[PDB]
């Protein structure tokens, strides 16, 4: 009290005395954790006496001393300076806003300000709307306009990584649904921001936290920001379900997740059961991308789930038909398998408007098909019925649509107690290889499917003899004829006992001068 | 940049304050914030610290906000000494000596931080155990450049050895105060003191201690003209007050033998009277207690006892010859205490007056009769004559010639 | 916008090498349709309108108006519609002539077995 009555006359010495009292109350916290919080309480109840620090026209050193002082004050105590109008929450939150608010510092002088969001992203949306408002103001006023465009080596991107890494640690330790809903928005604006790996590992660290009633909140937030009709472009609409919620879904969602599988299916099975109003491409490709996202989500949800709660009579299948009644069991797989077999079969002889994204849509339907056939009864010739067995009189082309058959493939030629006394100085200061064909977004489930066919139960008709018929003709397109051999290459342990029939077409691929270039070398 | 920051003082008097801010902002976000682990931007840190010191010479009115970046950088450069090449491990020494010259000539309200940078550096190097990690065997070159042969290192830069010496002694005593070196029972009825009761409860502190003692041993043989003169009472009293209730921990006798060898190198024993009675009251206790010990503890105890001055502690010369007929029989299979046995028997019998001595010769001398009883790159270089590559394998395979493992024939 | 007048004001190469990238730098603000994004571009269009009469940019004058007319007549984007029809920075205002002093009447004139195995399981 006497020390803070003299808050204007000698600010440097009272700041130094307060720091020297603060860390010494932090040092012996193992035996005297009663005064270390009472001191911070008593200084936070006296913030009225200091106002010449966190005001304008002061030179930009007292403000950073205020930042470090508040950082020590809030890193020492408990989470008590927010709740139920405890103390001077207006006149500490006004400081925390106004320090980062005005364009008075530089960009690496707000980096000390963006550290303490874990203590102050746990509020209610009254003032938290203003918090998100000033955060989004910083986003629209400080981040680059379009993309990176500055290498590390200019005095902007070194700063930019210096800020974004602190953002990513904030998002890592604070499971907050707002910061993810800003970082996802700033990520998906181009094809790749070059810092993807720490992004994915940080999303993985979000995915494993515990207290399992909040991961549904995170996935719900990114689902709602994906689903709504905010009229974005195609790439930004796809990139959410491509690489910001699927990272959370694949890594660690929940070992008994039925919530985000249950409350979603009658929101997108209708748009899967919808039509295509082919008059203008804007409503066209958005609906295609929504169907593609629903395909990939249903793919992962069928894949990393047990089969009993999805196939047997349980509390997860009573969702689509007539409420909570006993319909017949496992009907959702039937009404899904019908429309997915209807997909990847549409002939596009006249259809020449947007066909690459439709090819992606077909491949996504294929992946969903293999994922549900992973969960079917998987004994008799369902494997022979589905994913194969077309009828080309009525123009049923499985492979000749999903295979590109236009890209000229390149194929190159071949080539203890001192940890504590060291932290006290830190408290008070501060498979395969994918070249061109192995990433064809169909190969890994097909190879796992062939391997499962081996370790699950003449020729074998629909998956070996059918490919034998569709490889022996030198009148088939080239790219399918090259694509089909990198399945017996990668999974030869199934084709080795039936290699007595696989003797000619590999050498017909190698010998005839139709491979590409001077012959596609490393394939040869 | 850091050189021409000098003469730009007389042209703007604000750009000297603009540098050391732009410089520290460049210096932070290269090897403290991002890419601290995977980066190759390590081979310019001597130029960085040289620049910061050469601007800090001319910069008055320090900001006092970036000193926890300066003294979080210079301990990083002291840490990153052995991931280097020769003829740059001396440039790193010139950089660190330049910085420590810089932040010590302006004000004693500042230079308390020179006492915590070296304390943090000692806690850095005194905890380290494909890759290889250098344990403690090569920081000794830097820590001897920083103290001993320093007058050819602060010549080219515009005392400091006294200051860095006193800071090293304060750090090496301030570490050993808070370590918790007590040891607990591990999983018959034993008799000896080292037993299954040889298990320290703080095992990372023990490794710090056994890395600390050999480091202090190789750092303080000399340059002690008076630099170890006023420390002997405090340091000796601290070590006795520690190890009286710390019996079976070796190394305390090692540090005691270091300071008593320096107390014999300087004179200090022509009776100051306060340690003359502590040594006499401790020597009897170790000389009576060292019977029930074993090998690597006995070696430290005997090397302590047979180095007491004993041209002055002549009284009760019969109180140690059971620890001199032990230093020879425990020779012959571990040499450098069979060296200190003869080196003590030569110190006694020329200085102790020859009438208390002469009865005690038929029990010293009859135990002195166990003593009178391919292809490498060098070879392939030497087989093809002498053309400059034998000079390569003669110069690059040199300078590691300091291990004086005394053999038996000498 | 104001931080990019450093080429056409000191010296440069062949003229209007900033106008071709200016439409690039102002188009990308409307990928995401958030609320504060609409007001950053109106400062740019209220910041080159005063340079079009100064820096002798008649070829930019009748060019940069269809640039923000087509981008509002492609989609709905009504939140950006109201801020450009309530105030108005649109097609050529005075005379399409650098020498004149008349008002913006033309702006207000322009602006008002494959099924057998299915059922078996």
């Amino acid at each position: 009290l006497e020390l803070m009555q003299s808050s204007v006359d000698n600010t440097k010495m009272v700041s130094a005395v307060l720091n020297g009292m603060l860390d010494q109350s932090f040092r012996e916290r193992a035996n005297q954790k009663h005064q270390g919080l009472k001191l911070a309480t008593t200084i936070l109840q006296h913030w009225k006496k200091c106002d010449s620090w966190w005001a304008k026209d002061s030179p930009l050193e007292t403000k950073m001393a205020v930042l470090a002082l508040l950082a020590k004050i809030l890193q020492i105590d408990s989470s008590v300076s927010f709740n139920t109008s405890h103390g001077s929450f207006p006149e500490v939150f006004t400081t925390y806003i106004s320090l980062l608010a005005d364009t008075k510092l530089d960009l690496h002088l707000k980096g000390q300000a963006v550290t303490l969001l874990p203590f102050f992203t746990s509020l209610t949306g009254g003032s938290l709307e203003e918090l998100r408002r000033v955060l989004e103001q910083l986003i629209v006023a400080h981040f680059p306009m379009q993309s990176r465009e500055f290498p590390p080596g200019t005095p902007r991107f070194n700063n930019y990584v210096d800020c974004m890494k602190k953002f990513l640690d904030a998002l890592e330790l604070s499971q907050s649904p707002m910061l993810l809903e800003l970082m996802t928005e700033v990520l998906c604006r181009e094809q790749q921001h070059v810092m993807e790996e720490l992004f994915q590992s940080s999303f993985r660290r979000i995915a494993r936290r515990g207290s399992c009633v909040t991961q549904v909140g995170l996935l719900e937030s990114v689902y709602e920001m994906f689903r709504k009709d905010d009229p974005r472009l195609s790439f930004t609409r796809q990139s959410f379900v491509d690489r910001s919620l699927l990272t959370l879904l694949w890594h660690c969602s929940l070992d008994a997740l039925r919530e985000f599988f249950s409350t979603i299916v009658v929101d997108a099975i209708d748009v899967l059961k919808s039509r295509f109003t082919k008059l203008n491409e804007s409503t066209f490709d958005t609906q295609i991308t929504k169907k593609m996202g629903y395909y990939k989500i249903l793919d992962v949800m069928y894949s990393r789930l047990p089969k009993d709660d999805v196939h047997a009579k349980e509390s997860k299948i009573n969702q689509v038909f007539h409420g909570s009644c006993i319909t017949e069991g496992n009907e959702l797989t039937k009404t899904l398998i019908k429309l997915c077999y209807d997909a990847f079969t549409e002939n596009m002889a006249g259809e020449n408007q947007l066909l690459e994204r439709r090819r992606l849509y077909h491949c996504a339907a294929y992946n969903c098909a293999i994922s549900v056939i992973c969960c079917v009864f998987n004994e008799l010739k369902f494997y022979q019925g589905f994913l194969f067995s077309e009828k080309p009189e009525k123009n049923l082309l499985i492979f000749e649509n999903l295979i590109d058959l236009k890209r000229r493939y390149n194929f190159p030629v071949e080539v203890s107690t001192l940890s504590e006394e060291m932290s006290q100085f830190d408290f008070s200061t501060g498979e395969l290889e994918m070249d061109e064909l192995n990433r064809h977004e169909c190969m890994a489930p097909l190879t796992a499917l062939v391997k499962h066919m081996h370790r699950s139960l003449r020729d074998l008709p629909s998956w070996m003899k059918f490919l034998h018929g569709k490889l022996g003709n030198p009148i088939v397109p080239l790219n399918i004829r090259l694509f089909l051999a990198k399945l017996v290459i990668n999974t030869e342990e199934v084709f080795r006992p039936y290699a007595k029939h696989w003797l000619s077409p590999l050498l017909q691929l190698a010998a005839s001068e139709n491979n590409g270039g001077e012959g596609i070398h490393y394939m040869v | 940049y850091g050189l021409f920051a000098g003469p730009c003082k007389v042209i703007n008097a604000k750009d000297v304050d603009f540098m050391y801010v732009e410089l520290i902002q460049r210096c932070k976000q290269m090897f403290l914030t991002q890419t601290d682990t995977g980066d190759d931007r390590v081979y310019q840190m001597p130029s960085f610290l040289q620049s910061v010191a050469s601007v800090l010479l001319y910069l008055d009115t320090v900001p006092e906000v970036y000193t926890p970046v300066l003294e979080h950088l210079v301990v990083m450069q002291i840490d990153s000494f052995p991931q280097y090449s020769p003829k740059m491990q001396l440039v790193c020494c010139r950089a660190i000596v330049k910085v420590f010259l810089a932040l010590a000539a302006k004000g004693p309200v500042l230079r308390n931080c020179i006492s915590t940078v070296v304390h943090q550096g000692l806690i850095r190097i005194c905890s380290k155990p494909k890759w290889k990690v250098p344990t403690y065997k090569d920081y000794v070159d830097l820590f001897r450049h920083l103290l001993s042969s320093d007058q050819m290192m602060d010549s080219i830069l515009a005392s400091l050895n006294h200051l860095l010496y006193d800071e090293f002694v304060k750090s090496v005593l301030k570490i050993v105060e808070k370590l918790d070196l007590t040891l607990e029972i591990q999983t018959m009825i034993p008799t000896s003191d080292p037993a299954a009761n040889l298990h320290p409860a703080k095992p990372k502190d023990f490794s710090a201690f056994i890395n600390l003692v050999e480091f202090c041993r190789e750092i303080l043989p000399e340059k002690q003209a008076e630099f170890f003169e006023p420390w002997v009472y405090s340091f000796s009293y601290e070590l006795i007050l520690q190890s009286t209730r710390l019996p079976l921990i070796s190394g305390f006798y090692k540090l005691l033998s270091i300071t008593v060898r320096n107390a014999k190198k300087i004179k200090y024993f022509e009776g100051k009277y306060s340690c003359f009675a502590l040594f006499v009251k401790f020597g009897k206790e170790v000389a009576v207690k060292m019977k029930q010990y074993k090998d690597e503890l006995l070696a430290s105890c005997l090397t302590f006892l047979l180095s007491l001055p004993h041209n002055i502690i002549e009284l009760d010369v019969r109180a140690y010859v059971p620890a001199l007929q032990m230093a020879f029989k425990l020779g012959l299979s571990y040499t450098p205490l069979a060296e200190v046995g003869l080196n003590a028997l030569e110190e006694w019998s020329i200085y102790i007056d020859r009438h208390v001595m002469q009865p005690y010769y038929k029990d010293i001398l009859p135990c002195l009769d166990g003593y009178l009883k391919e292809v490498s790159a060098l070879s392939r270089a030497a087989q093809k004559g002498f053309n400059k590559v034998v000079l390569k394998h003669l110069k690059k395979t040199k300078n590691l010639s300091s291990n004086e493992a005394i053999s038996l024939e000498e | 916008a104001e931080n990019f007048r450093v080429l056409v004001k000191q010296k440069k190469a062949s003229f209007e090498e900033a106008s071709n990238q200016l439409i690039n730098h102002i188009e990308q603000f409307l990928d995401t349709n958030e609320t504060p994004y609409f007001m950053k571009s109106i400062d740019c269009i209220r910041a080159f309108r005063e340079e079009a009469i100064k820096f002798s940019e008649e070829q930019r004058f009748n060019n940069f108006l269809k640039a923000l007319q087509e981008k509002v007549e492609i989609k709905q984007l009504n939140h950006f519609w109201e801020i450009v029809v309530q105030d108005g920075i649109t097609l050529i205002t005075k005379e399409e002539a650098s020498g004149s002093s008349v008002t913006a009447e033309e702006a207000k004139k322009f602006l008002a077995d494959v099924d057998d195995l299915l059922d078996m399981i």
